[PDB]
């Protein structure tokens, strides 16, 4: 096949353009985000009930949905909470695999069938079944400067005027306001409402009667008196559009005549539809936009495209209003493409630099300068077909991938002026013998590489998806570079290369090349010599060898292992949690006070702090709430003293200060579905109905027993609420019924005013809102004003809530949590150091066993899939191992030579281990792949000195330390080559300090460091595997 | 204070161990919470008979009261929890204590229909014919409730 | 033809019937299920000790066993041999006369006094400035 | 049922509309609001699109918008169906 | 009376229906136990 | 191209002061004008 | 119609890249493809 | 595919007939099915 291109180079370089054009298409239309889908595919149901309990919502909603999500394909498990803001969240995730729009819509149509179950209040307020994506392409903020607008007024802004075209902008998949448009909210008034003999119940009929759509019908419509003229729509009521018209609804008309409307027993203003959040930057009032990237969109147009749509909308904008972009990945994968085309180019530079060097001639420099894009650009097609993105994990793959891409291309060319120097054959001919001597191994190196990469891409769930990333993207590169050196490289090696005079190798020249000729003709003499003393007392180096397989073993355990390393982001989270029954003034007095410590003390640093009190990844509530960061540009914040993770540290030592509050700093990782590598995910279910108590106690009885093995668990808590004191108040029946009072008048009062409710819509400029009746805060804060509330009895006489109730403190979960339709308790935790995750479950499960009768346990989220698709680690590696043995067993045509070939993978990763546990890295992808990368150069440098010494003792019968001796001999020159140019391509990333560090540290560190042993070991040491494997053998 | 917080907590939990200590550091036996629960009303409720012991010893108030009124044996009477009821009882607690609701301990045993409680509640000179704001005394409820057992006791 | 389509084509057209059909048909839950005719396999639950009658176990199977079967993926239908308890309301005529009451006022009284309320909050937002109290409101609950 | 074409366009056509944004292969959006109390609001995709999943992305997304319509154009229903414009044929019936 | 879903394999559906019957076991009532009086599967793992 | 309409306006105020229901004024003019579907009966063995 | 149009240019463009190419690989030749595709022309304005 | 050489035959109320005539119609056919044994056999309705 190269005899067939060495003759035929316009057919090569027809081939070349073809897959440059292809490859050149696929980089404009191949999508461009910073990760990848990794996490499987979820469903999340999310409900409302205003003014419910956690209880109520729980016994009303969460139990008749997960009834009745039956026979739903490809469904994994099934986890919900109920918490007392009137909240309802199922998330259903589903197996890696399913087609998350027929999972939606399978879930949505049995939720359809299961509305008419659910309580009036629900089906109004509505039943969200979405896709769960927490991977935000940015948030944009909008605030007021000049204190004109409320955090309601600019929520209401950002929905009318902005969101809209926010959504309908190209690239952008989904749209969240941070807050809701405006309300009309009733404030009511007890005092006045008693004073009229009036209740909630009169001013929710009143509004259902004089705010409403009534139909009429037409003038003349079909069908009509025969000789009718005129046929027009009849316009009745419609709905109210101004807190004005509110004000005017008639309730009561007295005897005196003097009329009772809603304004006189009620403040009236467009609110908000809760005030569960309260949103600030810097301490201004707050919203924004949290935008999402559409599937197979470029994250870069997309978010130029939301910047030009945000530009226009600025001049219709009020005095005060300001955008701010506290959180925006595309300027990090602006670097993330910048830094590894950067090192691409860089890397093509180099070997142009190292093959000068050597060879000493243009016409040879150029030959990889062709070859390496031509690949580069395959790959793009290849990839695009595969229907893979420009990712993080993608561009990386290909850094990782230089490696073997650079080699293929001085291999060939090498190899040819080599025989060129010692036969002084033509360039055509000399590439005839060149290609002749490696085809058989190229061929054979394909198949290897292959067979390491390959199984890489069949691991399970999220860690298993990211492997694929890397799999696939450098097999597709790897594959192309064989490909084109057996098509292209021969014909540009028949043609450009000039003729070599037999004996030539450049030592009568003068001047730099002509002293590196000399001074390498005699190190290449030296390395000879040497080998040949390493030949005669080959029994150390086995004992050496087993030096390194112990030194390489004792460092792999004995470093920390993760996913991915954490980078800063220009942004971090700062967690704030207040005692339980704690107030939204008293968090907000703390997120002022962490607002303060950022602007003041870290004012170099910070840019913005978005606090937002109410809200909590782990539950709800007013005690809880979270401070979002955004710091300045990465080269206005020097040295490592002024990154995230050491900001994040001085600002965790400086909240521990901070009296009644759980204040703490952390950096955000990576990828957000992962979680933590030693970490698990631990459900404690309710099997038998023992209730909540008995289930509580049944966690404090294990979280008790955890905490006795401090050497295997670390960290052991619960993820949800503790129970809190709530108000329970029983309605007397007999009571109600002797003084004519009806239960529904009493319990639509207090509900409507304590809690509220949604009445109907009202159309506001244009725009369907709500309506909402509630208590004036002053009127629904203590128990006290229990009895400041009136209801109507049948005879008409006004009733106080104090005549027919009574009231008693007792304790109640705000947050009731269940796992596949029965009531569990979420426990999170890590192994100890030094233990993996295996062992720190395993006890789990033993500590589990013993707990009292009817309390069972299962794992979720990253537990389930370590569970499951960890254990397929081993028989993926035994099924590699095999297809090698199988594949070398082929070349070489023995069942012994291909051990020589197999002794090398320690050589290259011991020299990784060192580099990382030196610097202070861990075993994450980056360095795992990294070492796949290292493993199969070493090999592949192995497999050619081992094919030529083979060859030799075959074709030339000369004899194994005589063939050994004059293999390494000839590989010596392009193995330093292709490590030279790419130990200094991968060494900018290694000291790189900037933006997206943490991933080029640990691509860099592991490959220069493997590299390095790789290089100087295997040099020494293949030639005694070859000797040591052909002697035993035969 | 610092250690009051931490015994509400502990005292709640049940960790003998921590209330053990904060007695020792001198923690308020007197401390409540927001709704005004002192820690023998958080013992009491949660049913921990050896802190209830530990707290009176340390001269905490067996008669306070919320602010709805409730004490600890009301909360002890009500959840069933004979032995906390008697150790209260001989301390010193208010057999015939009324909440803001007329209620006493009495009607809340009476109501969860607790036989043993009821008896020791009488035992120590429980007034049967007390009523709620409703009018209702402990046998108006083992009626309505339809306990025969209990109606039989309080005859 | 793809079963999982054909699902979502005749369920599109069935929610423009539900509106019209009778309250009662709609709150026994309508379902559309994608299965073979022909049962699979039959799982039969029985006590050895005879603890349990047959209406025992029969609720068992309904309440801790068929849901998660339901949920399996394969199963397109669970039949329940049996049925699930229900608080079971069985009326005397001869009483109801004698204290001038219907059917309609047991169920009136139930719907009113076997209920789940949503009470609201102490301490609710938006608050008063310095508050320090905040406590959910529990009025009535459903019946056990 | 007995709304005029600018009120169901507030109420029903922009409240649908504005949640089916960020579809898969969407090429336009054409929709109308009549007197009689009509919506129809089609969604035409790119050549070569599996008109089958399109439906699903769109009933999925119209769900959301769903709660936020009046009560009563939610008792009336709303479908979501593979649309021609024109007609194969026109089958009529006399009586001779 | 447990009915397979459309084109779905019934061999793979009842050893999932199996692996979540044996995480109900240890949590019955005392006395209650599974019988199988009826299974199509049986015939097909052994007849192969 | 854009119609005239007939905007009639009910006056709840004076409605109530006469004392008859709002409910019963929609019902008559919605009924009456623009027609009501009641319920659905039984044409030759079809639902109409 | 105009997406018919708006595409033609690059449908013609690649299209004879792709016959010179084709050309430039079966005859060996960069002097044979180009000789032949200077024909394109004198048919195209026939067809014109 | 069903049994052997069996046949499932719907007789249908094309002109809203109604249920008795149906009946009267189905007894017709089945009367007549009888009084062949030569060439259909336990012919019989599905229903109740
Ligand atoms: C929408 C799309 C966007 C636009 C994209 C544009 C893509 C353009 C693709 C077409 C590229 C074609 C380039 C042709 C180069 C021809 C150069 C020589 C021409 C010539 O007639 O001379 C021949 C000798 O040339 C020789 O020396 C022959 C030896 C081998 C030459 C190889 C080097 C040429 C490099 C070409 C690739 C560079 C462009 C990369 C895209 C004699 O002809 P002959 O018939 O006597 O030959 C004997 C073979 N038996
Ligand atoms: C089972 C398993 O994990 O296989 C892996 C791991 C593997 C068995 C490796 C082949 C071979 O070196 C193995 C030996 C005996 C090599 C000699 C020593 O150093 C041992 C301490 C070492 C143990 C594991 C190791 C390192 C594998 C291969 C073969 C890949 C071969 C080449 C040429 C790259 C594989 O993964 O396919
Ligand atoms: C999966 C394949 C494996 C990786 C292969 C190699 C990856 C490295 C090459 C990626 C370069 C191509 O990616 C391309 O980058 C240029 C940068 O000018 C972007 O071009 C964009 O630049 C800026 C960036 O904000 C925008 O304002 C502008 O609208 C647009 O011109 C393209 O939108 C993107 O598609
Ligand atoms: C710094 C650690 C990283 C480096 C890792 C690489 C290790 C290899 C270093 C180069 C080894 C070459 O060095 C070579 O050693 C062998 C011993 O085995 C010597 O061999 C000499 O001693 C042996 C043993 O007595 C005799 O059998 C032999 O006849 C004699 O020549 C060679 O004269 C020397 O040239
Ligand atoms: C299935 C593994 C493939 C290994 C490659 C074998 C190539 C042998 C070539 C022999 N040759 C024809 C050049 O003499
Ligand atoms: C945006 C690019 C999408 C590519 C879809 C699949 C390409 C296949 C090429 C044959």
């Amino acid at each position: 096949m190269p005899n067939f291109f060495i003759d035929r180079p316009i057919f090569a370089w027809v081939i070349a353009i073809i897959i440059m054009l292809a490859g050149g298409l696929a980089i404009l239309k191949l999508p461009v985000a910073q990760y990848p889908t990794i996490a499987p595919p979820a469903v999340t149901i999310s409900a409302s009930y205003p003014g419910a309990d956690a209880k109520t919502v729980q016994d009303t909603v969460t139990q008749v949905i997960e009834q009745n999500m039956n026979g739903i394909d490809n469904l994994m498990y099934m986890s919900s909470n109920s918490d007392s803001t009137g909240t309802v969240q199922i998330t259903l995730t589903f197996e890696s695999g399913t087609d998350a729009d027929i999972a939606q819509v399978q879930v949505q149509n049995k939720l359809q069938l299961a509305m008419p179950l659910l309580p009036q209040e629900v089906q109004q307020q509505g039943v969200s079944v979405e896709k769960s994506s927490s991977s935000f392409l940015m948030v944009v903020g909008v605030i007021n400067t000049d204190g004109t607008m409320t955090q309601e007024d600019i929520s209401d802004y950002v929905a009318a005027n902005m969101k809209d075209a926010i959504s309908r902008t190209s690239g952008v998949g989904d749209v969240q306001l941070f807050g809701s448009q405006y309300a009309m909210r009733i404030w009511m008034n007890p005092n006045e409402l008693n004073k009229f003999q009036l209740t909630p119940v009169d001013v929710i009929t009143a509004i259902k009667a004089q705010n409403a759509q009534v139909a009429a019908g037409q003038l003349g419509g079909t069908p009509p008196v025969k000789g009718q003229q005129l046929n027009a729509s009849i316009i009745a009521q419609t709905r109210l559009t101004s807190t004005e018209e509110f004000g005017k609804i008639l309730l009561k008309v007295n005897q005196d005549g003097s009329r009772v409307l809603l304004r006189d027993v009620a403040k009236i203003e467009l609110g908000g539809e809760n005030y569960d959040i309260i949103a600030e930057f810097n301490g201004q009032p707050a919203s924004g936009l949290g935008i999402k990237l559409a599937t197979g969109a470029n994250a870069l147009d997309t978010a130029a495209a939301i910047r030009a749509e945000l530009a226009k909308m600025e001049p219709f904008f009020p005095s005060g209003l300001k955008i701010v972009y506290p959180y925006d990945t595309t300027p990090f994968v602006k670097i993330s493409i910048h830094e590894v085309v950067k090192t691409l180019v860089e890397a093509i530079i180099l070997v142009f630099l190292v093959m000068y060097l050597f060879l000493q001639n243009f016409r040879a420099t150029l030959i990889p300068t062709i070859a390496v894009p031509v690949v580069l650009l395959g790959t793009a097609a290849v990839l695009a077909a595969f229907g893979f993105s420009i990712n993080t994990l993608t561009m990386f793959g290909m850094v990782l991938a230089i490696g073997l891409l650079v080699d293929d291309a001085i291999v060939v060319v090498e190899n040819v002026e080599r025989v060129m120097a010692e036969e002084g054959l033509p360039p055509k001919e000399a590439t005839r013998k060149s290609m002749g001597q490696i085809q058989g191994a190229l061929v054979g190196i394909a198949m290897v590489l292959s067979a390491v990469f390959v199984p890489m891409a069949f691991f399970g769930g999220s860690t298993g998806a990211i492997y694929r990333q890397f799999s696939i993207t450098i097999v597709s590169a790897m594959a192309l570079s064989v490909l084109v050196a057996l098509i292209l490289t021969p014909a540009l090696c028949a043609t450009m290369l000039k003729p070599i005079a037999k004996g030539d190798h450049g030592e009568g020249k003068k001047g730099f090349f002509g002293w590196f000729n000399r001074m390498f003709e005699k190190s290449t003499h030296h390395y000879t010599d040497s080998v040949g003393g390493i030949l005669r007392s080959t029994g150390r180096y086995l004992v050496l060898y087993l030096i390194i397989v112990v030194g390489m073993a004792y460092l792999f355990v004995r470093l920390p292992s993760s996913f991915l390393p954490d980078e800063d982001q220009g942004v971090f989270m700062t967690m704030v949690q207040l005692p339980a029954g704690a107030t939204q003034e008293r968090t907000q007095k703390v997120l002022n006070e962490v607002t303060h410590y950022y602007l003041t003390k870290e004012k170099n640093n910070v840019e913005s702090v978005f606090a937002v009190n109410g809200f909590g990844f782990a539950g709800r509530g007013q005690n809880t709430g979270i401070a979002f960061v955004s710091l300045k540009d990465w080269a206005d914040r020097p040295g490592e003293e002024n990154k995230v993770e050491a900001i994040t540290m001085r600002a965790t030592r400086a909240f521990s200060q901070i009296k009644d509050a759980m204040v703490f700093a952390f950096n955000l990782p990576a990828i957000v579905e992962l979680g933590t590598a030693t970490g698990f995910d631990f459900e404690l279910i309710d099997q038998a109905g023992l209730g909540h108590e008995k289930l509580t106690q049944a966690r404090n009885q294990l979280l008790a027993e955890a905490a006795k093995h401090p050497d295997m668990l670390t960290s052991v808590r619960p993820n949800g609420l503790e129970d809190t004191p709530q108000f329970k108040i029983d309605i007397d029946q007999e009571k109600a019924q002797a003084l004519g009072v009806s239960i529904n008048d009493i319990n639509t009062t207090l509900g409507a005013a304590w809690g509220g409710s949604y009445v109907n819509d009202f159309i506001d400029r244009g725009r369907v809102k709500k309506v909402y009746v509630m208590s004036e805060a002053k009127y629904r804060m203590l128990p006290d004003d229990i009895g400041d509330w009136y209801v109507r009895a049948a005879d008409g006489q006004m009733v106080p809530f104090s005549a027919f109730s009574s009231s008693r403190w007792e304790y109640g979960s705000p947050r009731l949590e269940r796992y596949n339709g029965l009531p569990s308790m979420e426990i999170l935790g890590q192994a100890a150091p030094g233990k993996s995750t295996g062992e720190a479950m395993e006890l789990m499960e033993q500590l589990a066993s013993k707990l009292p009768t009817g309390v069972g346990y299962d794992w979720t989220g990253m537990s389930y899939q370590e569970r499951l698709s960890g254990n397929q680690a081993p028989s993926l590696y035994a099924i590699s191992l095999i297809v090698v043995f199988l594949c070398l067993a082929a070349l070489y045509e023995s069942w012994s030579i291909p051990f020589s070939v197999m002794l090398v993978v320690p050589l290259g990763v011991i020299g990784a281990l060192l580099a990382a546990t030196f610097r202070g890295l861990t075993n994450d992808v980056y360095f795992q792949v990294g070492l796949l990368t290292t493993i199969g150069l070493s090999a592949k440098n192995a497999i050619l000195i081992v094919e030529f010494a083979k060859d030799l003792m075959d074709k030339e019968g000369k004899g194994l330390i005589e063939a050994t001796l004059d293999a390494v001999r000839m590989r010596l020159r392009p193995i330093l080559m292709t490590s030279l140019a790419f130990i200094l391509g991968v060494m900018p990333l290694v000291i790189s300090t900037g933006a997206g560090s943490g991933a080029q540290n640990a691509v860099g560190t592991g490959v220069m460091g493997g590299m390095v042993t790789a290089t100087v070991l295997a040099i020494f040491f293949v030639p005694v595997f070859f000797v040591v494997v052909r002697r035993r053998f035969s | 204070s610092d250690l009051g917080k931490k015994l509400l907590e502990a005292a709640r939990a049940g960790r003998d161990d921590e209330v053990r200590i904060l007695m020792a550091n001198g923690a308020d036996v007197n401390a409540a919470d927001v709704v005004g629960w002192t820690p023998l009303h958080l013992a009491a409720y949660w049913g921990h008979l050896e802190i209830v012991e530990v707290l009176l010893k340390n001269g905490a108030d067996v008669n306070a009261y919320d602010t709805l009124g409730s004490t600890p044996l009301h909360l002890a009477a009500h959840f069933g929890h004979l032995e906390i009821v008697e150790v209260l009882l001989k301390n010193g607690a208010d057999v015939n204590a009324k909440d803001d609701n007329g209620i006493t301990p009495l009607h809340l045993a009476a109501n969860r229909g607790h036989l043993e409680i009821v008896e020791v509640l009488l035992k120590y000179g429980a007034d049967v014919n007390a009523q709620d704001k409703f009018g209702k005394t402990a046998f108006d409820i083992s009626i309505n409730n339809g306990n025969e057992d209990l109606a039989e006791i309080l005859q």
